[PDB]
């Protein structure tokens, strides 16, 4: 199968690779059983502008972040980094909330990339957007006209914001080099533009509560995740596992290291997570790959015998006749004490070939017969005889000359 | 025995064949045909398609001709051996050990060969040897003798 | 005020990752090899306005309970916020409620200036805080987007010429990590001999070697010698 | 500025020649790499590593991961080859014998000790110690592995002391056809017969010349030693082959253009529709890399093959016989 | 007559040229110049062109 052919010569050939697959799972989370509360968030009936903005960086929580599917119509969920439908798994540090009734088509402005004016002076996202944003049709509850002072809208600034950075500003701005000083001139006035609303006003015109909730995936122990269990730890056996996010396969043995106790993961030369800290009381692990080899088959001929040998390579014939060399765990031979000429390499300096039943034999390479010419203080031997003899070299001179069409293997008609 | 002939052929045929296959392997496309994404999808969609999949055949492109460099800086070294070996041995007897041929090199006749050329070099081989008493001089009655 | 050498003093752990004979390299905030520091008499009110640019590597050496405050704040005046922080026996006093500011900051606990609303506190039990071998206490800082990182790490010191930063390699280990959105840029101490070995920080690349015990014994500035350049 | 050298002046005339009247013979030595270290890459593993999703996905890209593992290991066989065209040019073993008398030399460096177990001559014995969580287990859990050579340390010691008692008893007979004994005053002055010195100046400085033979051989042995600047033409290979195999180590944690670094994050933090646009670019530069590398791996293997048959050029006219070609 | 040392001369210079022609050479985007693409069409996707 790995070369294509019905009839495969006499040699050695790789294959595949030797590698057991898991048979469980490991999931576990912190233990922590409170829930984040949603009464100090949007689901509110006081909320902010974008003038004062309301950032609560909330504590360690098993919210679920599957809540929120069933709130007003018109939820939109642009994540821009992560995946909408996969906030179930995911244990993510600190969430940085945020709340903001900015009115307007300009919903499009808060993602970032958008150079709107409310994402020039009135609100800006790094570029990596971490987390979701949440926005709906709120015009049940800013219906009335006495929401249009408590709704602020700040104006153009002389510089640019900062992302994550909070906008309150209450002087006068300065056109130029000429100070209005407090009294509202010419081209200077205070950026509390109040936003204008109506009952029965347009589609567009409506406000939208707007949250921009994001995280930050790293090393740091994480504090809010999403509701799963937990089963026990295993040790000398190669599983899955799911530690606080980090999901891979291998063996998970006990380490002597000595982690301090600010230090949660590890890693290697490689940059590879190597050991990690269990989220439940405090110990040490190692996280080590499956066992893991290469093959090696050894045929003599497809229309010389129908018989073969495989040889693990890495193997220690421990980990899987039976013959352990220094190149592997040759399984299907049997090691005579003689000495032929190597008819088929495997490594070491132990070859195989298909001699006499007849089965695969596995031998020591013969370097060639033992001769000791004598050597004393006098005495010479010249030949009385000639054998012309002819050889023959093989040489290559030359190669087969190709030519190659872009405009027809690159791009077909 | 003629192996280092069939050696280059069968590298050439099998990189060819490679680079007809990579033809049929999608890069991250729907599909590898390129009429079906052009006439399925828009031009917008399709064009991230089309290009992954022509930066995946330029690549494959780039392989092979870096595979033929190579190849074909072996063959020039090689030939460079040939030439030598055939300028040495065939144009003039060579005293150089193993060189043209195992033994004591006599002759050597060239003759072609499908991308090759196959040497037959005329070796004199001693044989039939036999044990005598050998000195380094003998000696007259007062002056040395050594063998001219 | 007096200038006082900086030769292998201010590395700490970047990143919360053990790494076993690694030689790995950051573009975190380090503090500068051989850089200026402005030593400070405050045996003798020495209490400048000493800025909080991009951080701080707040030393000090005392016998028992010399200096033992570290507040901050930008305008601190009458509204800006701060961290008062003090090592008293029971614990920390870690705060950020905005509050008054008196100009003299003279301390047991005497300034309390005013009290009102907060927005955070903090009542860690891990307080901050040989005979001969009086203290070497050193304190790094840093404001960054998220939490308030401080690093420290007391070890003993030999006795030796006037006070000056000893020669010798010791990584900073974190402490604390308290949430906070402060906008500080100055700094102020509390006290009622000393080092106040104030250190600025800058952005630079600094190659760190650990150790097979997950201990940073040696790091290059890469910005000091052409040599250190190369290595 | 750089010294060329020093400043002679031959005096030419018309009646002027100049002919020596005491011969000085000096052993030097040349170091000529011959193998490699045979390395083979697990596609699917160092690509995907515990993503076997990353796998599903791998498949249908292009024939790459059949073509680099072919390219290794026609790599390691000729780097397998390499070892057999120089050190093993005479089919019979020869054997030393047990008497130590070849005319007035001291062969007891260059011939193997029976004392240690490893059947070397103290002049190998000198070479092979000073050409060197471990490297070597990190490498292997990420692809990369090393394949033993064929020959090994016993074999090629063999091989070089049937090359070297060979050498001794006959003297070019052994590499053209049958071995012929010789004494090896009689060759040593067959030798000398071969530059234009007639044989009538060995035969009457014998002691001499195995003198300076022995203090040739002596101060060999000093100027393999300590010093590092010796075997540089050994240690070069085996470095590059290092900073080969950490150079490729350490591009699993380079970002090509994702979020993060991980097959097992990417698939885990968002969808399928978006995955596929994340985890192809890290796939492209990882496949990337892996080519780079066989590429440098083939420029090095040819190197080395360059290097072979020059070894075995050496190896078949300087030591099988005598070669008249200057320096 | 100095054939092999003109060869070694014009394959450095077409390498040369080559190398330094391949950057007015728009490897699938809307442009070739950093800045155009970097500010005149949108921050996100320069970041992918
Ligand atoms: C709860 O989690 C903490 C976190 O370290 C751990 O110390 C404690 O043992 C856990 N308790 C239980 C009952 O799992
Ligand atoms: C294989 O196992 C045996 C017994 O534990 C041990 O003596 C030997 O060194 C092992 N070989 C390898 C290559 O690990
Ligand atoms: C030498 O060998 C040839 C054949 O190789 C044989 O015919 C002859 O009898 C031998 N002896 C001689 C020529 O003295
Ligand atoms: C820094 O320290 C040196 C040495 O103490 C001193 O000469 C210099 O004035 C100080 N200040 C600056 C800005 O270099
Ligand atoms: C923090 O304080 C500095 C000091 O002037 C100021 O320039 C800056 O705008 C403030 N905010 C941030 C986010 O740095
Ligand atoms: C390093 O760790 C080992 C672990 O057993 C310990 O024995 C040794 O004392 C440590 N060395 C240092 C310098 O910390
Ligand atoms: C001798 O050598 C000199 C050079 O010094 C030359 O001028 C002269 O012609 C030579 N005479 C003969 C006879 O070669
Ligand atoms: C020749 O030179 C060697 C130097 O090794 C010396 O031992 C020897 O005595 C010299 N012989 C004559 C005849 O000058
Ligand atoms: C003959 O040779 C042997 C060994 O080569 C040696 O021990 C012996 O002394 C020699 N005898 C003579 C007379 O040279
Ligand atoms: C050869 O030299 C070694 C140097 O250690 C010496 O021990 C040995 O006796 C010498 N052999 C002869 C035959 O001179």
């Amino acid at each position: 199968c790995t070369l294509k052919s019905f009839t495969v010569e006499k040699g050695i050939y790789q294959t595949s690779n030797f590698r057991v697959q898991p048979t469980e799972s490991i999931v576990r989370f912190p233990n922590i059983t409170n829930l984040c509360p949603f009464d100090e968030v949007f689901n509110a009936t006081r909320f902010a502008s974008v003038y004062a903005w309301n950032r609560k960086r909330i504590s360690n929580c098993v919210a679920d972040y599957s809540v929120l599917y069933n709130l007003a119509p018109f939820f939109t969920f642009k994540c821009y980094g992560v995946s909408p439908t996969k906030l179930n798994d995911l244990c993510f540090t600190n969430v940085y909330a945020d709340s903001f009734v900015i009115r307007g088509d300009e919903v499009r402005q808060i993602a970032p990339g958008q150079t709107g004016n409310i994402a020039d002076y009135n609100y800006k996202l790094p570029d990596d957007f971490t987390g979701c944003v949440i926005a709906w049709n709120s015009n049940k509850l800013d219906s009335k006209v006495s929401g249009n002072y408590n709704y602020l809208y700040r104006l153009f600034r002389k510089s640019n914001l900062k992302p994550f950075e909070r906008d309150i500003s209450t002087e006068i701005y300065q056109a130029g080099n000429k100070p209005c000083n407090g009294v509202a001139g010419f081209n200077c006035y205070f950026p509390l533009r109040s936003y204008s609303f109506r009952p029965t006003y347009g589609v567009g015109h409506q406000p939208y509560r707007v949250v921009v909730l994001s995280f930050e995936l790293l090393h740091a122990p994480a504090t809010v995740c999403g509701p799963k269990k937990s089963t026990n730890l295993v040790k000398n056996k190669c599983v899955n596992f799911n530690f606080n996010g980090l999901k891979g396969t291998g063996v998970l043995t006990e380490s002597n290291k000595k982690f301090l106790p600010f230090q949660q993961f590890g890693r290697d030369i490689a940059d590879t997570t190597d050991a990690v800290r269990d989220p439940q009381t405090l110990e040490i692990l190692d996280i080590t790959p499956c066992s893991f080899g290469g093959v090696s088959v050894i045929t003599p001929g497809t229309n010389t015998s129908n018989q073969v040998a495989v040889l693990y390579q890495g193997v220690n014939c421990t980990e899987v006749n039976v013959f352990q060399t220094r190149a592997g765990c040759l399984i299907g031979a049997e090691y005579v004490n003689n000495s032929y000429e190597c008819d088929i390499p495997i490594g070491a300096g132990i070859c195989a070939s298909y001699q006499t039943s007849q089965s695969i034999i596995a031998y020591t390479m013969s370097l060639g017969a033992e001769n000791s010419v004598a050597y004393s203080n006098n005495s010479i031997a010249i030949p009385t005889n000639f054998t012309i003899s002819v050889t023959t070299e093989i040489l290559p001179v030359s190669m087969t000359k190709t030519s190659v069409d872009c405009t027809m293997y690159i791009c077909g008609d | 025995a003629l192996g280092k002939l069939q050696d280059v052929v069968n590298h050439n045929a099998q990189a060819l064949n490679t680079l007809v296959k990579q033809l049929s392997s999608k890069f991250g496309a729907i599909s590898s045909v390129l009429n079906d994404i052009f006439s399925r999808l828009d031009p917008p969609e399709a064009e991230v398609q089309i290009d992954r999949l022509i930066t995946g055949r330029l690549q494959s492109l780039q392989t092979y001709v870096t595979q033929q460099l190579i190849r074909a800086a072996e063959i020039r070294a090689s030939a460079n051996l040939a030439a030598t070996k055939m300028s040495e041995c065939v144009l003039g007897q060579s005293k150089r050990v193993d060189f043209c041929g195992k033994g004591y090199h006599l002759m050597s006749f060239p003759q072609s060969a499908p991308h090759g050329v196959v040497f037959l070099h005329v070796t004199y081989v001693p044989a039939q040897e036999k044990n005598f008493t050998t000195a380094p001089a003998i000696c007259h009655d007062g002056k040395a003798h050594f063998p001219r | 005020p007096a200038y006082t050498n900086s030769f292998t003093r201010g590395v700490y752990y970047p990143d919360k990752v053990f790494r076993s004979s690694v030689l790995h390299s950051t573009q975190d905030l380090f503090l500068p090899f051989f850089s200026n520091v402005t030593w400070f008499h405050v045996i003798r009110f020495d209490n400048p306005v000493l800025p909080f640019n991009d951080g701080v590597y707040f030393a000090s050496i005392e016998k028992s309970n010399i200096i033992r405050g570290w507040i901050f704040g930008t305008t601190l005046d009458s509204k800006t916020q701060s961290l008062l922080i003090v090592n008293n026996a029971t614990n920390v006093v870690i705060k950020v409620c905005e509050f008054q500011f008196c100009n003299d900051p003279f301390l047991e606990f005497r300034v309390y200036s005013s009290a009102n609303n907060c927005t955070f506190e903090y009542v860690s039990q891990p307080f901050l805080m040989q005979g001969n071998f009086k203290n070497l206490r050193e304190f790094v800082f840093k404001n960054i987007d998220g939490y308030f990182k401080i690093y420290s790490k007391h070890t003993p010191i030999i006795v030796r010429e006037p006070e000056d930063l000893p020669q010798g390699f010791s990584a900073l280990e974190p402490l604390v990590d308290l949430p906070i959105g402060i906008n500080i840029t100055r700094f102020q101490t509390l006290l009622a001999a000393a080092a106040y070995y104030v250190g600025y920080l800058q952005p630079r690349t600094f190659l760190l070697k650990y150790n097979e015990n997950g201990t940073i014994t040696d790091a290059v500035d890469c910005a000091l010698d052409p040599l250190s350049e190369t290595k | 500025t750089m010294s060329l050298g020093a400043e002679n002046s031959v005096a030419y005339s018309n009646n002027s020649i100049a002919i020596p009247t005491n011969f000085t013979i000096s052993v030097t030595t040349e170091i000529l790499p011959v193998s490699m270290t045979k390395t083979s890459v697990d596609c699917t593993m160092y690509i995907c590593g515990d993503s076997t999703e990353c796998s599903n996905l791998l498949l249908q890209y292009g024939s790459f991961c059949t073509q680099l593992k072919r390219a290794l290991t026609g790599i390691a066989v000729e780097q397998d080859k390499n070892t057999q065209e120089v050190f093993a040019q005479v089919k019979q073993i020869y054997k030393t014998p047990p008497i130590k008398y070849f005319g007035g030399f001291n062969f007891s460096q260059i011939l193997p000790d029976p004392s240690k177990p490893s059947k070397r001559s103290p002049i190998e014995d000198l070479l092979f110690n000073k050409v060197t969580r471990d490297l070597i287990c990190a490498q292997k859990f990420k692809g990369l592995t090393v394949l033993p050579p064929l020959l090994t340390d016993e074999m090629i010691a063999q091989y070089t002391s049937a090359l070297l008692a060979g050498t001794i008893t006959s003297g070019w007979t052994f590499g053209a056809g049958p071995a012929l004994q010789i004494p090896f005053p009689m060759q040593m002055a067959y030798r000398f017969n071969g530059i234009g010195v007639t044989q009538n100046v060995l035969y009457e400085n014998q002691k001499l010349i195995a003198n300076q033979f022995n203090s040739a051989i002596g101060k060999i042995q000093d100027s393999l030693s300590s010093t590092p600047s010796a075997l540089g033409k050994l240690q070069d290979v085996v470095n590059h082959n290092a900073q080969a195999l950490n150079t490729l180590v350490k591009q699993l944690s380079s970002k090509f253009g994702a979020i993060s670094s991980v097959l097992n994050d990417i698939f885990s933090r968002l969808d399928p529709p978006e995955a596929e646009v994340q985890i192809d670019r890290l796939i492209t530069g990882r496949l990337q890399s892996l080519q780079t590398y066989v590429t440098q791996q083939l420029i090095r293997a040819a190197e080395i093959r360059a290097s072979a048959n020059l070894a075995a050029t050496k190896m078949s006219e300087c030591v099988l016989g005598q070669s008249k070609r200057v320096d």
